[PDB]
RNA sequence: AGCCAGGAUGUUGGCUUAGAAGCAGCCAUCAUUUAAAGAAAGCGUAAUAGCUCACUGGUCGAGUCGGCCUGCGCGGAAGAU
RNA sequence: GAUGUCGGCUCAUCACAUCCUGGGGCUGAAGUAGGUCCCAAGGGUAUGGCUGUUCGCCAUUUAAAGUGGUACGCGAGCUGGGUUUAGAACGUCGUGAGACAGUUCGGUCCCUAUCUGCCGUGGGCGCUGGAGAACUGAGGGGGGCUGCUCCUAGUACGAGA
């Protein structure tokens, strides 16, 4: 799953390289982040030329996880990496203006169309 | 609702902490030392500007805003914890001003600016910050420094875009009914509205401004005796002042005169208003049945000789109400600055 | 006490029976019956109705008078009746009565009924406006009450259902 | 329906308004949908104006939107009425997001 | 109503036709005979007492062989009462099937669970283990405290510690039923249900809504 | 309502009565003057 | 105490007053026919209105009102196995 | 005549002077959201940085991150960071031995449960001839938390927000 203290890449091109989820939204006592939450990092490598620079604290949503998702038929999307997409902290839009990479089709559910869209994968 | 301004309120800034004067007892340590926690510090009132908020009426009854006592230090070395920060949402524009040797402490100037009025008093020192080679068990303790008592008085000035000025028996409320649905005070009488009143005129979803009526004035509103030109200061932040003639008035029966009676006192208020863009319309149309209406328009334009666009009018129903609007949020769109 | 230092006198066609500590006032206007509180008397007498305690109670006089109100309101249901007016105000206010359940529309998400007691009856000469008519003053009074507790009015604009001859405070509220 | 949506929902939008509309028939490049269509909005209350238009319509229509995204922020609104998304957007936002790479 | 008594044989999925698998558990039925029906003349309240499969006939002894005869039914693997519901009638040696589950949509089924033993108290009430290391000394699945000090002086009843763990009646209420099958006499019921595979289950409608 | 060990009539429309052993107040005119524990 | 009625006449008293007709401000607060009416206490109207009050008449018919002393009670009265 | 202290971990329990959820009164309660008071203890009641810290400040969540009692609960359950016997050093005091409710570095935490208590599991006997089953229930225990979205409805309210 994905917890606090836990390195994290991008899948957007926002400027940011390696994140830190450090707190995840949801609920008092929240333990993991699924492959469609809300969660909080902290930019621990980005671009000096990026959008976003070192140490500023957002919000992201997840888009892959190590574990996996399980569909309604026993099957799991495993992947090689976790990654997420950055967003403002007053309003939940992407940052980036592109998605490198796949992305699973449980943001649909969630009513996350801004990733679904730009995504050239699944 | 309505619009009201000079709003007053008191605010005082938390008490800070209050030190305890306690020594340490263990088991095997009958002489532990000094160990009073100090106080914590007093409450913080903050000020904060939200774009929502048009008016004072929630500061009409001058409530007394109360930041909480500082938490008092507790025995063992136990820190009070610092009182909650206490913030008052203030619209955008308001002046601040104290009673007594009173300044603008600040300009309220775009969304989310905080603004500082009075600072929390300062926490209560225990024994622990007292014991020295000269004295060593410090019985001594310091009250919290108190907190600001302050007297606020709030000014604030019309954020509307279109101000009306007309005299009482002009239809100057009924247009509100007639362009929007904001159900003013409306009779045959002089002087009905007391106090300015917003409006709002949303013909389509995408565009939309705000007009606000403004109490009428008579002859000799320029020196006083009346409700005075104070009513007035709610402008020069309008884009266009929309002014409202009555066509052959039941109790004036004086057409030439009051027509350029009212730019007498216009030009005497402080600065004749710059000479900001104000129009010329005519109201009560509908009492004219037919060609004598706009027969007598063009005779009592020519009057004034300003000799530019005029519309006529009827606020009770219609009648150029449609097509007037959208020229003053015509007028709007090319001039951005307020 | 003193209240009932007055007899009560009953109307002609009005039938009063006594078993005991029951007294029966059917009529007209139907039949009812109350059971009294072991404690005070009433005496078959001419064409009028006395009360009386027993020696021995501490209450005394105070109850007994109590007899002498609840029976007076009892020869008025049987012959006059007693009426309840109730009046709607304020938009999407509607009331209706089907059969013995009257039909409320009151801003609520779901319709709102009520089941009325055997001797009440409603009418609704207008959507808003319900009258109550009965032979108890008692029970049109909790029925009354029951639909009155729904919608009590607030003192802003008076929205609510209210009696004819109530008077509701008015407020000129402006802040926030 | 199909085919048909893709002239009803530009009829609908066209009917509040809507600048520069471009169809984009995205038949396999996409793994999501079957068309898309970007619009304009010409301020911030014009967009939200044309998103609740177009939903308020597929309603009455027979297709529930399975949802939507820019609410709170009108800067991009998103409306999924099932094989295809309908975008409407500012007039920045169409720059910053470069939606010719599909 | 009233419900059966059955045997789990195992669990299995279900494909539906839009590609969800639902996890079901398969019990079998076999066609439960009444042995007594009760009354409030007798007992003062009304059940019927049923069985279910077959028992061999030397193990089974008298006292209960003239149980079954009263009733003509033969020998069953045990005995259970089911409440009846003020107004169902059951009769002395009627066979009681499984198709009357084409309704309830709800089955609560109860069991004995599996047994664990004598489990300690990380395991079976859920507590934290200590710390592995940092000094600690013999402590990593002990309870910790049982109390305080000599106030109360004693260890209050209901406190959470080490003992036997399941093998107890265990009810899982608000199960769905799938599917179910009369001639060959099987109950599809969604979720897992309490107890070992060859275990005596009791299913019945399910009380909540 | 208000709820203090000293219940007085604060104005000329206060009523004071007895209901279920304890001390109330009932202002008939506004229910600002509405008091207990007497 | 309830109930049914009356409760003005110069007079919108003078001034400031857009409006002060009793009840936003000050003043005198006298004086007319009456069983009684104060340019007057409260609600309401910007002000007129519209409700009361002080006070009077009629039915009803026997105690009513408010101060003291004293006995016994009520609330005030929330803590940890 | 003795490890027994503060903090932390595990395990909790009780009171209500109630932090949230629940039911209301008044309001200087248009609405959302707030101010004060009454009833209500069923359930729930945060993660990290700093410091040994309890407490605090900070960052970020939640509906909330409640106040207290229980040898400031709990070391024959654990830890030994604080303090601290024996070593050493700095500042100060004293001629000095040494000392300092001054600081810094390092520095042994024993017990196989007899009784009450509690968690489970059995044997004996009784229940009036014996035995095998299946149940009613006198009583006892467990659980009771709540966020967000949609419809109602952009409806009531509100000039609009
Ligand atoms: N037939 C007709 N009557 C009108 C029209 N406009 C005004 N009136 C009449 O003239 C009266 C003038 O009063 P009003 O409009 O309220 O004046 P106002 O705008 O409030 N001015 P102030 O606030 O200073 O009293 C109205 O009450 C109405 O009877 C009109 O267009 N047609
Ligand atoms: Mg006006
Ligand atoms: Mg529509
Ligand atoms: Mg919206
Ligand atoms: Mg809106
Ligand atoms: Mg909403
Ligand atoms: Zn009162």
């Amino acid at each position: 799953m994905i917890q606090e203290q836990t390195m994290l890449n991008v899948a957007d091109n926002s400027g940011a390289r390696r994140v830190m989820c450090i707190k995840v939204l949801g609920g008092s006592h929240r333990r993991y982040a699924g492959v469609g939450d809300i969660i909080k990092i902290t930019i621990k490598e980005a671009i000096p030329r990026g959008k976003v620079k070192k140490g500023d604290v957002l919000k992201a949503v997840v888009v892959r996880t190590k574990k996996g998702v399980r569909r309604p038929d026993g099957s799991v999307i495993r992947f090689d990496g976790n990654a997420c997409v950055l967003l403002n902290n007053n309003s939940e839009q992407p940052i980036g203006t592109r998605i490198f990479g796949p992305v699973t089709r449980e943001l649909r559910s969630e009513k996350f169309m801004k990733i679904i869209s730009l995504a050239p994968e699944v | 609702m309505k619009f009201v301004d000079e709003a007053s309120i008191l605010v005082v800034a938390g008490d800070g902490g209050n030190g305890c004067v306690s020594f340490r007892r263990e088991k095997y340590i009958p002489k532990g030392g000094p160990d009073g926690g100090d106080g914590g510090d007093g409450g913080d009132v903050w000020m904060e500007a939200d774009e929502n908020l048009n008016t004072l009426i929630d500061y009409r009854f001058e409530k007394s805003f109360r930041a909480e006592r500082g938490q008092n230090g507790a025995s063992r070395d136990c820190t009070g914890k610092r009182g909650k920060d206490v913030t008052i949402k203030v619209p955008v524009g308001t002046r601040v001003i104290d009673q007594g040797t009173g300044e603008t402490m600040g300009d309220m100037t775009k969304h989310g600016q905080r603004l500082l009025v009075a600072k929390g008093g300062w926490h209560g020192l225990g024994n622990t910050r007292f014991k020295s080679s000269v004295n060593r068990t410090p019985r001594q303790k310091t009250n919290g420094t108190p907190g600001d008592k302050r007297e606020l008085l709030l000014e604030l000035m019309l954020l509307a875009d279109v101000g009306m000025l007309g005299m009482p028996n002009a239809g100057k409320s009924t247009f509100i009914r007639a362009v929007s649905a904001a159900k003013p005070k409306v009779a045959d009488y002089p002087f009905t509205t007391l106090v300015p009143s917003l409006g709002v005129v949303r013909m389509d979803n995408e565009k939309s401004f705000v007009v606000a009526d403004i109490p009428g004035l008579i002859e000799g509103a320029a020196e006083g005796a009346g409700l005075g030109i104070r009513f007035l200061k709610h402008l020069e932040r309008c884009r266009v002042l929309l002014h409202l003639i009555d066509i052959d008035p039941i109790d004036g029966t004086d057409p030439v005169e009051n027509a350029r009676i009212i730019i007498s006192e216009l030009e005497k208020y402080s600065q004749d208003l710059a000479t900001k863009p104000r129009w010329l319309v005519f109201n009560k149309i509908d009492l004219l049945d037919k060609v004598e209406a706009e027969e007598k328009a063009k005779a009592i334009a020519e009057a004034l000789g300003w000799e530019d666009k005029y519309y006529l009018i009827s606020a009770a129903s219609g009648l150029g109400v449609k097509d007037l609007c959208w020229d003053v949020m015509t007028f709007i769109i090319e001039n951005p600055v307020v | 006490s003193r209240v009932a230092k007055a007899p009560v006198v009953v109307p002609a066609g009005v039938d009063v029976k006594i078993n005991g500590q029951v007294i029966t006032i059917k009529g007209k206007n139907g039949e009812l019956t109350r059971t009294l509180n072991d404690a005070v008397e009433v005496k078959h007498a001419d064409n009028t109705l006395t009360f009386g305690p027993r020696d021995g109670y501490a209450d005394g006089w105070a109850q007994a008078g109590t007899a002498r109100a609840l029976l007076n309101s009892m020869v008025i249901g049987v012959t006059e009746g007693f009426t309840k007016k109730l009046q709607l105000v304020g938009v999407g206010y509607r009331a209706a009565v089907k059969g013995n359940v009257i039909n409320l529309s009151l801003g609520f998400s779901h319709p709102v009924d009520h089941q009325l007691p055997a001797g009440i009856t409603a009418e609704c000469p207008t959507q808003t406006e319900i009258v109550l008519k009965g032979a108890d003053k008692q029970v049109i009074g909790q029925v009354a009450a029951d639909l009155r507790a729904y919608r009590r009015p607030e003192p802003y604009k008076g929205k609510g259902v209210r009696y004819a001859d109530e008077v509701v405070r008015t407020k000129e509220a402006k802040k926030k | 329906q199909g085919k048909a949506l893709q002239d009803f929902v530009i009829d609908k939008i066209d009917d509040l308004k809507g600048q520069d509309i471009i169809a984009l028939d995205v038949q396999g490049k996409s793994s999501i949908t079957d068309c898309m269509i970007i619009c304009t909005g010409t301020s911030s209350r014009h967009v939200m104006s044309i998103a609740d238009h177009v939903v308020q319509e597929s309603r009455a229509a027979g297709l529930l939107p399975l949802g939507v995204e820019g609410e709170n922020s009108a800067d991009w609104i998103v409306v999924d009425l099932g094989d295809v998304i309908v975008h409407v957007m500012q007039e920045e936002s169409r720059r910053l997001y470069e939606l010719e790479k599909l | 109503m009233i419900g059966l008594v059955g045997k789990k044989v195992g669990m299995t999925r279900i494909f539906t036709e839009d590609g969800v698998s639902i996890p079901v558990t398969v019990i079998e039925v076999e066609a439960n005979r009444v042995t007594q029906v009760k009354d409030l003349a007798n007992d003062g309240y009304r059940a019927i007492q049923v069985t279910t499969g077959a028992k061999k006939a030397n193990r089974v002894t008298k006292p209960e062989a003239g149980h079954f005869a009263k009733a003509g039914v033969e020998a069953g693997r045990g005995l259970w009462e089911f409440r009846l519901a003020e107004g169902e009638e059951f009769t002395v040696g009627q066979s009681i099937s499984v198709e009357l589950f084409a309704d309830v949509k709800k089955v609560d089924v109860t069991g004995t669970s599996k047994g664990k033993g004598f489990a300690g108290t990380v395991k079976r009430w859920n507590f934290r283990t200590q710390d592995a290391t940092h000094g600690n000394s013999l402590s990593h699945r002990v309870p910790g405290s049982i109390g305080q000090n000599q106030t109360p002086g004693k260890v209050f009843k209901g406190k959470k510690m080490a003992g036997q763990m399941g093998n107890e009646r265990v009810t899982v209420q608000s199960l769905d039923v799938v599917r179910v099958d009369a001639e060959r006499n099987l109950l599809l019921v969604k979720g897992a249900v309490p107890g070992a595979t060859g275990s005596d289950l009791i299913v019945k409608p399910a009380v909540k809504a | 309502m208000k709820v203090r060990a000293s219940v007085k009539k604060l104005c000329r429309n206060c009523k004071i009565v007895k209901r279920d052993g304890v001390i109330r107040v009932i202002c008939s005119a506004e229910p600002k003057h509405k008091q207990r524990q007497g």
